[PDB]
């Protein structure tokens, strides 16, 4: 009998493909192929960045790169991702602070709402 | 020089790294 | 517009390659009639050639006219015939490995490929009938002869696609193999022609190259090896040889011609 | 000096524009947006000299109950080129019991490719040639030692009983008259011809790029 190639492909991706290529159960990770090789920003990298803000200061991403990500992480991209995970285009008022996880989500929601009521919410960041 | 940045084949992240490196060198000359 | 379509525009070499006439003088050519080429000792009739074109026709279907890899095995090629030269042999689909095995057995080595992308003079006519329905009432033979071609802008529908047990046969491969020599040096002219050229054929006879295509091959050989060409010093020392030659287009200036049971 | 200060204002504007572009791209990525890669493609990113083919054989025998039917190959010929003998050291014999192989050979590595696929247990039956094309529809260009190189060939070896189903006879064509693109990219007409030869079926392809991914193919590569 003929077989369905969707389930076969999911099963093959489960045990053969890397964790960066396949998602959850068996689905394909499209963000991996929407980005050139070597710059994917894995969820492990995102959690490492969140732990870096949790532990050390914000805006001091030199020791963060040195002893938190791999010893080799893309500066400027770290600033971009920290901008994206606060809902604000700039980190000028957050330099030198050590924002916790709950405060991070609270300030992200506050920035999103503040850009919402003043009409600055352009791809969930606030321009100032 | 903006010509290296001006290339279309580059992505938005390497372009932005180039812009920041240009800022670093020209702010070094501004300090000079 | 005339003279801008793909068929009319990949086939101007035909206009630029008119064939010449036969050589009247005996001192220009050398014609040998033999009963069995594979059983022949060609050294008694030739020596130190640099271009050995073999116009061999294969059968590869048991019940068909042609030669075989056994016949190529029986053929004798020695150092006194070729010490520094290039052999040109018509290749096929199934027996390419056997050809290269038997020829690298005799000191030769594969160097280059030169093929003819086949086109159909009848499929273009039938495409003109399909796309038109008072000039396309002719024979494909007359279409080849008078160089009157139908306008096509997508040639990958008139390719000669002969029957096969696999991907349909659509090209004629000429294998070129060079017997290197450490002492002597072969003089060559590099990149004077392309390794691929289109040429019109017929559906019933796809392995019979036209006069202009055969002359294109001959001028490719002659331009590749200029010192083998006819000159005042090559009288009786012709450096180009033929095997399984035919009366159709062979006898040329400076070519040794060996026939098969005339 | 104020010319570089005007350049600084312009570079601030360029940074703001590219900041917005990056944020838009990463917001659309973290949303409903798929790449050009088909959802049924199976990519494996591993070095072939370090890849364990036993796991691949076990997975294919488990999740399909069969073996591969077509193995396409574009080897990194040494003339990131790997080697000439390391390609021969591949465990191709275990990866197929009945099917075809497609090895794209350059002019300098033609006879060694033929010897390689004859040593793997295959029999030469056909070759597929790619004639390059221009925008206007010419034969593009070439350079070589004897002739101008305007072609590229793929060598096909056969194995087992291909006449016992899963394959079609007298299809497609040997010549692909298609325009060149990229740097070493091959046309998709070879994939169309493969699908014509083997409708449905299981495929493996050992040296692949991110443009080599298709909705029925297992693709191996160093960056893919
Ligand atoms: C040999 S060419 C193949 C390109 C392909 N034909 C295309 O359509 O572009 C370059 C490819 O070889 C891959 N490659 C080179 N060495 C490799 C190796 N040892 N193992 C796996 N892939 C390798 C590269 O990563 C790249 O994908």
């Amino acid at each position: 009998q003929p077989l369905d190639f969707t389930q076969y492909a999911k099963n093959m991706r489960k045990d053969l493909s890397n964790q960066d290529i396949c998602l959850e159960d068996g689905a394909l990770n499209h963000s991996y192929f929407l980005t050139k090789k070597g710059q994917y920003w894995t969820p492990l990298n995102q959690k490492a960045l969140q732990r870096g803000i949790e532990l050390f200061g914000v805006g001091n991403w030199k020791e963060i790169n040195y002893d938190e990500f791999s010893g080799k992480a893309n500066i400027v991209e770290l600033e971009l991702r920290t901008c994206m995970i606060l809902g604000i285009n700039d980190i000028t008022e957050y330099y030198g602070k050590k924002i916790s996880e709950e405060e991070q989500e609270e300030i992200k929601k506050s920035n999103i709402a503040k850009g919402k009521k003043e009409n600055k919410l352009k791809d969930n960041i606030y321009q100032k | 020089t903006l010509e290296d940045i001006e290339n279309e084949k580059f992505t938005n992240l390497e372009i932005l790294t180039h812009l920041y490196n240009l800022k670093a060198e020209i702010v070094r000359r501004l300090a000079e | 517009e005339p003279g801008e379509d793909q068929l009319s525009l990949l086939l101007k070499w035909r206009s630029s390659y008119i064939p010449p006439q036969k050589p009247t003088n005996e001192d220009e050519y050398k014609k040998i009639i033999c009963k069995d080429i594979s059983s022949e000792k060609l050294e008694q009739h030739a020596g130190d050639v640099s271009a050995l074109f073999i116009n061999i026709k294969w059968k590869l279907s048991e019940g068909q006219s042609g030669k075989s890899i056994e016949d190529l095995k029986k053929l004798a090629i020695s150092d006194k015939l070729i010490n520094n030269g290039i052999i040109f042999i018509w290749s096929e689909k199934e027996i390419l490995s056997q050809i290269v095995d038997v020829l690298e057995a005799k000191g030769f080595n594969y160097i280059e490929n030169f093929m003819i992308n086949q086109l159909s003079a009848d499929k273009a006519l039938e495409m003109q009938r399909k796309n038109q329905n008072i000039w396309s009432d002719i024979t494909p033979e007359q279409c080849i002869e008078q160089e009157k071609f139908p306008p096509n802008n997508y040639v990958q529908d008139i390719f000669v696609n002969s029957e096969y047990s696999f991907f349909r046969k659509s090209k004629k491969i000429l294998l070129m193999l060079r017997k290197f020599n450490k002492d002597a040096q072969l003089e060559l002219r590099h990149q004077r022609t392309s390794d691929i050229f289109f040429d019109i054929f017929e559906q019933n006879k796809p392995n019979d190259v036209s006069k202009k295509g055969m002359e294109f091959v001959y001028k490719m050989i002659e331009t590749l090896l200029p010192k083998a060409n006819y000159s005042e010093e090559n009288k009786g020392a012709f450096k180009m040889m033929e095997l399984y030659a035919d009366d159709k287009s062979q006898p040329r200036k400076g070519w040794i011609s060996v026939y098969e049971q005339e | 000096k104020k010319g570089l200060q005007g350049l600084l204002q312009d570079i601030e504007k360029r940074i703001l524009h590219y900041k917005q572009l990056f944020f838009k791209e990463q917001n659309e990525i973290a949303n409903g947006k798929r790449s050009m890669v088909p959802d049924n493609s199976i990519p494996i990113c591993s070095d072939v000299t370090k890849l364990n083919f036993q796991a691949l054989i076990d997975a294919q025998m488990r999740h399909a109950g069969k073996m591969f039917d077509v193995i396409m190959m574009d080897p990194p010929w040494q003339l990131d080129s790997l080697s000439d003998e390391k390609i021969q050291n591949m465990p191709i014999q275990s990866l197929q019991q009945d099917g075809f192989i497609f090895v794209w050979a350059i002019n300098a590595k033609y006879r060694v490719t033929i010897k390689m696929i004859e040593n793997w247990g295959y029999k030469l039956v056909d070759e597929i040639t790619w004639v390059k094309k221009t925008v206007n529809g010419k034969i593009a260009k070439g350079h070589g030692f004897y002739l101008q190189h305007a072609k590229e060939s793929c060598l096909i070896g056969v194995k087992g009983d291909v006449d016992n189903g899963r394959f079609k006879k007298n299809i497609a064509s040997d010549v692909i008259f298609s325009e060149r693109r990229g740097q070493s990219q091959k046309p998709e007409e070879i994939y169309q011809y493969i699908n014509q030869l083997c409708p449905n079926g299981n495929y493996l392809e050992i040296f692949a790029r991110r443009n080599n991914l298709h909705d029925n193919w297992v693709s191996i590569g160093n960056e893919l």
